[PDB]
């Protein structure tokens, strides 16, 4: 090939490289294309440094030029999948970056960037490979067995994962310090692996002995506690609760857990208020520790507790107190008795703010604008009074807006909003509801300016360009479906495709993590998070946008530098159904629970002409709610394109469809 | 309400918490960062009560503490740094800010032995001010003048743990 | 990569950015009826899947396409 002078002119392209000295490197690959126009290796560090300065599109083309040209060459595969990486389309830098050590093997650098990527796309087997290769280089550090545990616990491997953690632990000649951290985060992670095994006898006999001084206080005193109790040891547990209780007197489940082990059944109401009230007067903050036992109390019981406790909500004029409460509103003698009482405290009142009388009209306000309890006139009138009182509150005008709104009467409903924005224009919290109510009626061009008084302010793009930044997913879905009921499916369909890449980027950030998480060594936080990452888009955050999307694109289908501003090219797409897919495979396979999801999916699969398709979604559907109006009426619909078109379509799909679509009652 | 330590999957909300109610905002990137750095420090507020709309609903999260230590230590000394901190205004005046700021000072000590906790405050704040001087004991250290892109000052503030340790110390030798 | 602002919003990608016997021998210690190919094309048609996916499918089943076609629809 080249062979000397030009031998040490492509060593000083990656001295160049490795010193980020570009130009005397492009400069210097270019007197070898001059001397071997053909060499690839040359070709492709020339790729990747146009890449490395935002020539991204050109860059590609080169290196997949350069690959061409020498396919059995390990520089161009590599180049190839660390321009991908940096594109992230991981799928094909995968495969790349693959060939590149098919060539090259021993090559640790690569090998560190391959696991990466089978992490990254969850090829467990690939990833549990990789870090035993690389534990086996270099077996002096501990994270490359951490690592290696790691890879076989998320392969479901858990025995392995502990022999791994084990292992390492007997080499150890002198035990770390307890102000070691890594040691600390590494007996937690193996001993919530012995629970995960579901050998809680052996997990809690670790616990105690090897784990007993570790740092994470919370987590060795909450996994103490859970074990003794599934365990039965519950005098033990019930003090192990207590322990835990000091700390944090405010997360109800604690409470419970300790009334559990005392043996105390639901229906003592006393006895279980003696535990509540031995903590009220030990920790008189705790919020929790007053509000909780009216969950079970009842009858005079219920109503001399809720006294007591109105009574100090309302004198030091907490606003949350009925939103605190109104999960009691299923049952309609504690709704009642909330009222009665509440009346019963104004008229007992005994002499600035929204502080005392004003605040217990506020509860007796937003009662009747509750929905359990709702009488939107009264609820006026006692917001009016408090209003009347104190008319400088956010709070209670906010309020009375909301009732508006109840009452069907939205532009009132954005104007009082509106108003009750400039009485604290410092608070977002109102601003953000402001410019929400204002969405609510439609009014768009009003709303961004609303929310124009907090976006940074010299944000090129105005307001929408920051908060897109910023990935506010709230507006942008609110702002599309206001879009949307205004018959604008261009600008609509760009809200909902930047809520779809808001979340790419979501998962997409755990990237830079799965190395990172190993030189912290907190490694149980890095599980929760792939775990996470692995059911992401389950959230309603996703859920809500992408049923729009979809949605939109059914409506579409039946009345026929940024490239696309204005979301023009969407609304002008010849295939709808197509573009909706993206959108609905995410619907269907994370949030399956939905037969909202579910009825649209079958609607997209059968204009699809995807028969076997929609009949999955009808089985799910039908499945959740048999009963449910539309699953009976697609089920009915189904069966007649099914007797029509059973002709001309393959004897097989009609046999499975006949067979499975019998169970379905239409 | 109910206080409970940051979960990664309670980022999405917090996030959106964040964008509600304060004006600093960041990548949902930043929080993982202080996710998986320090799980231990930071806490939130959550809104148990809420009825659930969907089989999938997150929890609804109405108050939080980003909390983080300075991986490069002033003097060799260990410090905290809270990042972030903010109560929906619908759920102000439960003691929110002081219990958060309670727990998250509480695992600062035990797990990392921070010395002190430090934060920043943009100079028009009161509310705040009121918090960390005289709810949390912090005093003021320093101004920052031109603290970012908006001209604001700001200060610089810090509170001693030294009492916090010589209490947990005594209690962690005595059991 | 490393935004001025800040300082942190920088760092924070700048964050992102031997008794050897027993460890040797605990780490060597760490270490199909034919099928159709008509019937992995009928699958990913209609089931929209990859080739990889469906031919996986039908060798769950051992290559019987209604079997396979039958339990895929199946819900959790």
């Amino acid at each position: 090939p080249l062979s000397t002078r030009e031998a040490n002119l492509f060593r000083t392209v990656i001295r160049h490289y490795e010193d980020k000295q570009y130009k005397r490197g492009l400069k210097a690959a270019e007197q070898i294309l001059k001397k071997n126009p053909k060499h690839g290796d040359t070709m492709s560090m020339k790729a990747l440094i146009l890449n490395a300065q935002g020539k991204t599109e050109e860059a590609f083309a080169l290196a997949k030029e350069a690959l061409t040209i020498d396919m059995k060459s390990y520089i161009c595969w590599h180049v190839y999948g660390i321009l991908y990486r940096t594109n992230k389309n991981f799928d094909e830098a995968i495969k790349a970056y693959k060939f590149a050590l098919k060539l090259e093997p021993e090559s640790h650098q690569i090998q560190r960037d391959l696991a990466v990527l089978q992490i990254q796309m969850r090829d467990y087997a690939g990833y549990v490979q990789s870090r035993l290769n690389m534990l086996k280089a270099r077996p002096q550090i501990r994270q490359n067995w951490t690592a290696l545990a790691i890879a076989y616990h998320l392969e479901g491997n858990l025995e392995k994962a502990e022999h791994i953690l084990t292992t390492y632990e007997k080499s150890l000649t002198t035990p770390p310090p307890k102000t070691d951290l890594e040691h600390s985060e590494a007996l937690l992670y193996k001993n919530t692996i012995i629970a995960e095994r579901g050998d809680i006898e052996r997990a809690l006999q670790h616990l105690e002995t090897d784990c007993k001084h570790c740092l994470d206080r919370l987590a060795v005193m909450e996994l103490r506690a859970s074990y003794l109790s599934k365990l039965a040891r519950k005098d033990e547990a019930a003090k192990a609760y207590r322990a835990l209780l000091d700390r944090n007197p405010e997360h109800m489940d604690y409470y419970k857990g300790l009334i559990s082990a005392l043996d105390i059944s639901a229906d003592d109401e006393e006895a279980q208020k003696a535990v509540y009230d031995e903590y009220a007067a030990k920790y008189p903050r705790s919020d929790a520790a007053k509000r909780l036992p009216l969950n079970f109390l009842s009858g005079e019981r219920f109503r001399t507790t809720a006294k007591a406790y109105l009574t100090l909500m309302f004198d030091k004029g907490v606003p949350s107190t009925f939103a605190n409460l109104k999960h009691l509103y299923s049952d309609s003698f504690k709704k009642e008795t909330l009222a009665s009482l509440a009346e019963e405290y104004l008229n007992e009142y005994v002499n600035d703010g929204s502080k005392g009388k004003g605040a217990a009209l506020y509860y007796l306000a937003q009662h009747y604008n509750y929905y359990m309890s709702r009488d939107l006139t009264r609820a006026l009138e006692y917001v009016e009074k408090a209003i009347e009182l104190d008319p400088k509150n956010v709070d209670f005008h906010m309020t009375k807006a909301r009732i508006f709104k109840h009452q069907g009467d939205l532009a009132k409903a954005a104007e009082t909003m509106d108003y009750a924005r400039s009485l604290d224009p410092k608070d977002r919290y109102i601003n953000s509801k402001a410019a929400k109510y204002q969405l609510r009626n439609n009014e768009n061009e009003k709303a961004l300016a609303t929310m124009g008084l907090f976006t940074r302010a010299e944000t090129a793009g105005g307001p929408l360009a920051d908060l897109t930044d910023m990935q506010c997913i709230w507006f942008l879905t609110e702002d599309g479906e206001a879009w949307q009921r205004r018959g604008n499916t261009a600008l609509a369909l760009k809200r909902y495709h930047t809520v779809f890449s808001i979340f790419d980027t979501w998962q997409e950030d755990q990237f830079d993590f799965h190395s990172f998480s190993l030189r912290k060594g907190q490694i149980r936080a890095y599980v929760d998070m792939v775990r996470w990452e692995d059911r992401l888009r389950e959230h309603p955050f996703y859920f809500r946008a992408a049923l729009d999307a979809v949605n939109l694109y059914l409506s579409m289908y039946d009345k026929p530098k940024d490239d696309d501003p204005n979301g023009e090219k969407l609304a002008a797409t010849k295939d709808p159904l197509g573009d909706a897919m993206k959108f609905l495979n995410y619907i269907l396979q994370f949030s399956p629970k939905n037969i909202d999801g579910q009825i649209a999916g079958f609607e997209v699969y059968i204009r699809k002409k995807k028969y076997l398709l929609a009949l999955r979604c009808l089985k799910a559907a039908s499945a959740i709610d048999k009963n449910h109006p539309k699953v009976l009426e697609q089920a009915a619909k189904l069966r007649k394109i099914v007797s029509s078109a059973l002709d001309s379509m393959a004897p097989k799909l009609r046999e499975v469809i006949q067979a499975e679509l019998v169970g379905v009652p239409g | 309400m109910d206080i409970r330590l940051l979960r990664p999957s309670d980022i999405p909300l917090i996030q959106h918490a964040n964008l509600e109610n304060l004006p600093e905002n960041y990548f949902l990137k930043y929080y993982l960062y202080h996710a998986l750095s320090w799980p231990q420090l930071s806490f939130v507020a959550v809104d148990v009560s809420r009825p659930a709309k969907s089989p999938y609903d997150y929890p609804k999260i109405v108050g939080y503490v980003l909390a983080k230590m300075e991986e490069e230590p002033a003097d060799g000394v260990p410090h905290g740094h809270i990042t972030s901190l903010s109560v929906m205004r619908t759920h102000r005046r439960l003691g929110i800010a002081e219990k958060l700021m309670r727990q998250s000072q509480l695992a600062m000590v035990e797990t990392y032995n921070a010395h002190y906790v430090s934060l920043h405050v943009r100079v028009s704040n009161k509310a705040a001010i009121h918090l960390y001087r005289d709810t949390l004991g912090f005093k003021t250290e320093k101004v920052e003048a031109k603290y970012y892109a908006d001209g604001e000052d700001a200060y610089c503030m810090k509170l001693d743990l030294t009492a916090l340790r010589e209490q947990i110390a005594a209690q962690r030798e005595k059991e | 990569p490393a935004a001025k602002s800040a300082e942190d919003r920088k760092a924070a990608a700048a964050l992102s950015k031997v008794d050897q016997e027993a460890v040797k021998n605990a780490m060597s210690a760490l270490s199909k009826v034919k099928v159709d190919p008509a019937d992995v094309n009928l699958l990913v048609e209609e089931l929209e899947l990859s080739k990889a996916k469906a031919t996986e499918l039908l060798k769950a089943h051992d290559g019987d396409a209604i079997k396979a076609m039958k339990a895929y629809i199946q819900p959790a």
